[PDB]
């Protein structure tokens, strides 16, 4: 009977299978809450130095902005 | 049929079940020595106790350095790791040398995983989302038909997206992994396949079997493999994980914090009984390539706990170690190192060792030859080198089979060397003729 | 007129080896001449890479310059045909900023070797005789003839879409792939209607298909290793086929492909068709590039590796040592060497009336006679050059023969390098850092 | 500034054809990203992350499938499709049968005394694009009736798949011109109701039979010498009755090849 | 046994500093034989290691090869324990691609300061038989726990938080009780019955809100890679840092300070030891000179051999291959060779350690082999001795698989004769 | 400005629900306007490096940009004179006032010929510190 | 098209500048909305170069890294 199995066609008794990956999960790195308070401040000793922002690009230009100026 | 090589007529070692060298055996004919102590090294690496052993075959050119280490792969079998590696490939453009050893160092220690695999399989009857405030997607209801019965299944929102990924609709049959949360749709079913004459789709059957399924495998994979894994994560599902993903990919030096938490975690699967693991063995071959920082970084891979056992190979004479520029030391190499090793001595090859290696090479190939082809075959080898001896047998043999004959003879082996040279006489020709 | 991207190069003359069925050379044949040695090596050499049973063997072609190791190269290249791979690059090549040394040799190695992909697929092919859409979900019918037989085809949904985004209309000949649905016009057999305006392309037309509209075909399609890699190296990772980021392909996806090509070798899908890597100038290459090739050549899948060079006892680069052709003895041993001889009054003679056929220039025998000894007092190269301005210096006084009077103008006006020389050193004091 | 350079497979065909000819390699492992897990997350920096991946998806989602398709990995390979077919010599050489007979305009039978060989042949009809319509063990006998006139009425089925042993009554006519055997039964009376069928199939058309045999092998011992007749009494007798009935000869007859 | 990760290397046999509470060493303890002024020195070193008052202090261990400085350095490490840091690296590894050797050297400092911080929390847990949960969203916590039943009202803005991860009948939660976050146990068998790998655990126990502290040690390089990105926390796995700005460090520096006076962390000072500093170049050892003049600097450990030694990156030589401005700034720890009796302790503690039996006979054979040639080639022969036994069904290692395996197995002095032997075969010398 | 947040809810609703994943914050003291004057020292920190590469923005570019790896650049000249101009611009302005400093190269002789050669021009400058 | 925004008046108030006052008043136009006027845009060859070299190769302009 095994032979006829075999004879009529090899998956009725070996079938292939779907390979694939082994998956791991992460790995759960902890640490304290203090260490993503670092380079807080506060706000009465830190931020707004929009002032210089030379890069910032926004609405209109110079040839404009000189009537605003005065 | 596979293509012959090089080192293809090599089976094994050929020692006998006292552990002494057959005379011919699997392949090789001579060196017994070396094969006796290279069976003592496949004795060592199957014993699975120790780490960092290293081991160097040292000879001069043609003694089979190389085929040795790769007698003791086959002897090994496929199941335990074989990394080869060339000392050349440390110098990477992306990553130091160190980190290169390093990571051939993990791809040498192998990892059987039982893993338990969640899948559903179906036909798709329907799908209907679930949303509402916490406006975002809840969870998904899918139903999934197959020849056995149905089911209604809830699921996580990546896995609708995931849905929406292969254009999945009602009637539809899919393969499910809820380990990654990999979808595949397969196609359509068959049912459908006569309500027209000519559609796009492409048909497949029903599923057969339940609609939830849980299976145990085995995966082989090593610890570099996890290393990798988590260092350029990939399975994830987050918007910034995929944003990281367009990432052009490049090899990174790996820290040892990562390597740390991949053995405590192997150690976990090891200690739960869901894990083996395997070390194998490291071959790097033309050692005297590296220089001397990779040579003086193996000192402290080599004392690890974690490494595998490793193999080297050098012909150098007392020659300059690379990066000292004044410093010459035997085979290339430091003395410090030198002493971390057990040297295997190669020898040379008597004629007559040389003549059964040209009969062994010939039957390998598929090549008849008489007896005085042979005898001239061997005294062309000790006149100028084994290698350039073997390669003339196709050669001779092409040029038998152009006349018409079934096998080499002497007047062929004689053409071929008129034709090509060796190096020792084509040096000749440079210092003497000019 | 219609001067095509391929103009006559250095080389262009060569389109074979000339050598008869047995391998015996010809005296002048298929533009080559002379070297009657080193052709039937060549061709001996050519039988082993057709045979493809024996992998990673290699030669050394040697000899002063201007003695045709290059053309023997193109002659086996052209002898070898297009359908075999032939790699061919410079040693200077593989120093890229983009990845290693050996990295760009193993490209360079897997680039040289063929996978024969074969697949068996269906179409649907004729001639739309009527097609009907229903647009409002979209149902609609169409109708297809070959000369034997007609068919009406009730439509699915994404056929439709199909056909629409194509715009298929009748009179059109069409081929439908019945896996996936994707069309391809051929032409059409029906002119459109005159009666519309502006739409008025006159084309070419295309005959009705013949037998069955449906057929099974047997499809074959060629890639390199390289390619396989490079697809499977990422995701999008195609795009460096053209652009050439391939920057270090871990060697996992590699050992990946190679079984998965075996399996399919195994599997009657593909066939491996092993090809040939030319390294002109290998001179150029570092002692570790050596090296690496020394391992590189004992894989099963590597290919024939051809060098050429011309250097005595001379510097290896990355190093202080010499050895001979600026190559280790490591690698001399696993390779035969062939060598080319200088040329002869007559050769020289022949070389320049097959370059004056391939140029289109008509000279007299005086001419002849006189180019060829400038050929052996100064180089065959320089008498080559001198053609090609001889016949210039020709035309612009409307002649019909190039004489000896044009080969004088030309030998006053273009100078070679002995007697630049020469005038140099007479302006020793004008010329800078000497 | 545009060309047909990216015909890179030649033949022509577009690059994502052969990308999916060639492309199967997966990752070994595959893992999700490592999370940074603390007691007590301040606010501000859970209030960064929350803006920054609102924005990247309500900014990515005109582009957000392509994007996903782009950078997901593959991490399942299955099998080809067209290894069922290799597998079998069996069905390599009823691909060239049934080609032939739907060339001619014919309709067939396949029968089989297993039901998982009836799975197999649904994923090779399918390799082959041939409708069919399967009748087994499962299926009640409405189902069934319902089924085979559904064949019968319907030509636009190519074939019928049924398992020999759940033929049943209640056919009465069958709308087909060939039959073919996937294999025969070791039990004698599944024979004669195969025989008998080969004779009720009717005789208002002309009709052939075929019957598959791997050849050296025990289905050729079985069929052309006619062992079966020397085996045909265990069915009846069951294996109380002798346990060495098969005789000495009678095994070195069956089981041998040259 | 079941082969663990961890197998039997080079310095597995060491288990600490064999010294008495009086810092006197003791002739074989802990693994550790003989160099006894080396140990006293090293344990002098430990005690003002773990102290951890003074900064920036440097020590070198400097004697010929096979002399142990390498094992008293792993000693050290294990006498000192996990709890403070122990950084160890090779010279060779700071030439990175990545970065500049600068910036490796100060990461690797930075990888051997730790910050220690404790954290308050308090969390609820109970065991999942059912859950009668709608998700607005209701629901009680119908869950339990062997003092009293962990039935609790809640509020109704945020249930939908106790289904989301998939909850489901048959399992066991904890939750929290400020930050709101919920986890599970799995198929634990209380609740699970009616899967592999999962908590395994019973009903769980106590009064619902449980109380408890967490004692995190992170590293200054930690706080500088998670603080320099947005998800930088990667790079610590990666590697994918790149040169760390200045203006992180500092703003760090001060940050740690403000904590440790405000008490809400504590500095834990620790090691970092380079073997093989021959490899060094003068950029590395100029940059080390005022690395060390940093408060917030640990302890260096350095390891090398050499003599009168050429300075890697200059054609000046200098002892030790290090030069003379940096050697002023450390102590120098001696080790002497060892002599028979302490090569013949070693041999015995490396047999006990390789789990293998020899005789008397075979111990005297292999130290006048060790004396010989080499303490390491000695070592190297009790593993193949052993397999040799073994194959012939030994249970002790005699003489004559000694002498067999030396036979198979040899060592420098040896092949370099017998390469001289052969010196035109040999290449390139 | 436009700036708003919520500091969290009041600690007098400790029995509005039974649970929580923010903590309460107590009331403020003082009148509500609080207001008060502040300094802030910055060199370079915020000025040429926050020019450089523009941190937060709202656009795609600059959002993906926040999960680029950081990789300093060599900064131009021009930047760094508008920086100057802006800066004396503001120093006039009088809210702002320049604090020249000391850089100390210690071992200097492991420094390149290239290096002191820049340092000529470095140290000509009029803008260079002690 | 291409709208801009410059400032608004604040009618309520008037006559009031710098002070808590009108604070965000910016400008009142001042003539004829047909505002022809001619700029003049003085800028290097290698700007030009380097905003050409990219699709916003202006920032490399700032950063240097071109």
């Amino acid at each position: 009977v095994r032979l006829q199995r075999i004879c009529n066609h090899p998956g009725l008794v070996e079938p292939r299978h779907p390979g694939s990956s082994y998956v791991a999960g992460p790995l759960e790195y902890p640490s304290a809450s203090l260490i993503l308070k670092a380079l807080e401040r506060d706000f009465w000793k830190e931020a707004d130095l929009s002032m210089f922002d030379l890069i910032g690009l926004e609405n209109k230009i110079t040839r404009h902005e000189a009537e605003l100026l005065s | 049929t596979q293509r012959i090589a090089s080192h293809s007529h090599v089976k094994g070692l050929g020692l006998d079940e006292s552990g002494l060298a057959k005379q011919a055996a699997s392949g090789l004919v001579g060196q017994e020595n070396a094969r006796e102590a290279c069976g003592v090294i496949v004795e060592l690496i199957k014993s699975k106790k120790m780490a960092g052993r290293a081991v160097l075959l040292a000879g001069p050119p043609g003694t089979g350095k190389t085929a040795l280490a790769l007698a003791i792969a086959q002897e090994l079998g496929s199941k335990v790791p074989f990394c080869p590696m060339v000392g050349s490939e440390v110098y990477s453009t992306e990553i130091k040398k160190t980190e290169v050893l390093m990571e051939n160092f993990r791809r040498a220690i192998g990892l059987r995983i039982k893993e338990t695999k969640e899948v559903y399989e179906g036909e798709v009857t329907e799908l209907t989302p679930c949303e509402t405030e916490n406006k975002t997607i809840s969870h998904v209801i899918i139903g999934l038909k197959t020849a056995k019965g149905t089911k209604q299944l809830k699921l996580d929102p990546s896995i609708f997206e995931s849905l929406q990924k292969e254009r999945v609709e009602a009637g539809d049959v899919i393969y499910i992994e809820a380990n990654s949360g990999a979808v595949k749709r397969q196609g359509r079913c068959d049912t459908y396949a006569t309500e027209f004459d000519l559609e796009a789709e492409e048909y497949v059957p029903l599923p057969k079997g339940d609609v939830h399924k849980k299976k145990e495998i085995i995966q082989d994979v090593t610890l570099h493999d996890l290393d990798v894994a988590n260092a350029r994560p990939q399975g994830g599902q987050d918007i910034l994980s995929m944003m990281g993903q367009l990432m052009k990919p490049k090899k990174t030096e790996i820290t040892d914090k990562l390597r740390g938490e991949i053995n405590k975690v192997v150690n976990k699967y090891i200690d739960q009984g869901i894990a083996e693991l395997v070390p194998g063995v490291l071959f790097v071959d033309e050692v005297h390539m590296l220089d001397i920082e990779c040579f003086t970084y193996l000192h402290r891979a080599l004392e690890s706990s974690i490494a595998p056992i490793v193999i080297f190979a050098s012909n150098r004479g007392n020659c300059v170690i690379r990066g000292t520029e004044d410093i010459t030391s035997p085979h290339g190499i430091p003395l410090d190192l030198l002493d971390r090793v057990m040297i295997i001595r190669t020898m040379l090859y008597t004629p007559q060792e040389m003549k059964q290696i040209i009969k062994i090479r010939a039957q390998t190939e598929g090549i008849n030859i008489s007896e005085e082809a042979l005898n001239h075959l061997g005294e062309i080898g000790t006149k100028t080198t084994l290698r350039y001896s073997v390669q003339l047998l196709t050669p001779a043999n092409l040029l038998a089979k152009i006349n018409g004959k079934d096998s080499i003879e002497k007047e062929h082996v004689e053409e071929i060397s008129e034709l090509f040279y060796d190096a020792k006489s084509s040096a000749k020709i440079l210092a003497d003729q000019q | 007129d219609v001067t095509r991207i391929e103009r006559i190069g250095a080389h262009s003359h060569i389109r074979g080896l000339g050598l008869d069925d047995a391998l015996e050379p010809r005296q002048a044949s298929q533009g080559m001449v002379g070297q009657l040695a080193a052709r039937r090596a060549a061709g001996v050499v050519l039988e082993m890479i057709r045979e493809g049973k024996i992998a990673g063997r290699a030669v050394l072609i040697a000899g002063q310059p201007g003695t045709g190791k290059t053309a023997i190269a193109m002659g086996m290249a052209q002898a070898l045909g297009p359908d075999t791979p032939f790699t061919a690059i410079a040693g200077s090549e593989i120093f890229s900023l983009e990845m290693s040394k050996t990295e760009a040799l193993t490209q360079a190695f897997r680039r040289s070797i063929g996978v024969r992909i074969k697949e068996e697929t269906e179409i649907i092919e004729g001639e739309v005789v009527e097609i009907q859409i229903d647009r409002p979900s979209k149902v609609g019918k169409l109708t297809l003839k070959t000369t034997e037989m007609e068919t009406i085809y009730d439509l699915g949904t994404k056929m439709i879409e199909s056909l629409t985004k194509d715009k298929v209309q009748a009179g059109d000949v069409i081929t439908i792939d019945k896996a996936t649905g994707k069309i391809s016009k051929l032409g059409r057999s029906f002119t459109r209607a005159r009666d519309y305006d502006a739409m008025g392309s006159q084309t070419k037309f295309v005959q009705c298909p013949d037998g069955e509209l449906q057929k099974r075909k047997e499809v074959v399609h060629t890639v390199s290793l390289h390619e396989i890699d490079v697809i499977n190296s990422r995701t999008q990772g195609f795009l460096a086929l053209f652009s050439g980021d391939t920057g270090e392909i871990k060697s996992e996806v590699r050992e990946q492909i190679n079984a998965k090509v075996a399996e399919w070798r195994e599997e009657g899908k593909a066939e491996i068709i092993p090809g040939v890597l030319f390294i002109d100038e290998v001179h150029m290459l570092d002692i570790e590039s050596f090296s690496f090739l020394n391992r590189a050549l004992e894989s099963d899948m590597a290919p024939v590796l051809i060098m050429a060079t011309n250097r005595g006892i001379t510097r290896i680069r990355g190093t202080s040592y010499q050895s001979p052709h600026g190559i280790p003895i490591d690698l001399l041993d696993r390779l035969l060497i062939v060598s080319t001889t200088p040329y002869s009054e007559k050769d020289t003679k022949q070389i320049l009336r097959i370059r004056c056929e391939e140029e289109d220039v008509e000279m007299s025998e005086d001419a002849y006679t006189v180019l060829t000894r400038i050929g052996l007092e100064t180089s065959l190269r320089y008498a080559i050059q001198l053609i090609t301005a001889a016949s210039l210096v020709c035309r612009k006084r409307k002649g019909t023969e190039v004489q000896v009077d044009d080969i004088k103008r030309v030998y006053s006006l273009f100078l070679d390098e002995s007697r630049s020389t020469q005038y140099m050193k007479e302006y020793q004091d004008a010329f800078l850092f000497n | 500034p545009s060309e047909l350079m990216l015909t890179l497979c030649r033949c022509g065909e577009s690059l994502q054809d052969v990308i999916d000819r060639v492309a199967f390699v997966i990752p070994p492992v595959v893992a999700a990203p490592p999370s940074l897990r603390v007691p007590r997350p301040p606010p501000l920096y859970s209030h960064r992350m929350r803006i920054l991946r609102q924005g990247l998806r309500e900014h990515a989602a005109p582009y957000f499938q392509q994007l996903r398709q782009t950078t997901a990995p593959r991490l399942l390979q299955f099998p080809e499709l067209r290894l069922v077919q290799f597998d079998s010599g069996k069905l390599e050489a009823l691909a060239i049968l049934l080609q032939k007979l739907k060339s001619e305009g014919r309709r067939v039978l396949i029968l089989s005394q297993m039901i998982l060989m009836l799975d197999i042949l649904e994923m090779f009809l399918n390799f082959h694009y041939l409708t069919y319509v399967r009748i087994d063990e499962n299926a009640s006998s409405e189902q069934r009736q319902e089924l085979m006139r559904s064949f019968n009425r319907d030509r636009r089925i190519f074939c019928a798949i049924l398992s020999t042993h759940s033929r049943t009554t209640g056919i009465n006519l069958v709308e087909a011109d060939t039959v073919v055997f996937y294999d025969n039964d070791l039990n004698p009376v599944m024979d004669a109701k195969a025989q008998e069928w080969c004779d009720r199939i009717g005789r208002c058309k002309d009709i052939h039979i075929y019957r598959l045999v791997s050849g050296n092998s025990i289905e050729e011992k079985l069929l052309k010498n006619g062992t079966k007749d020397l085996i045909r009494e265990v069915a009846a007798q069951g294996n109380d009755y002798s346990m060495a009935f098969l005789t000495q000869r009678t095994i070195q007859e069956l089981f041998e090849v040259y």
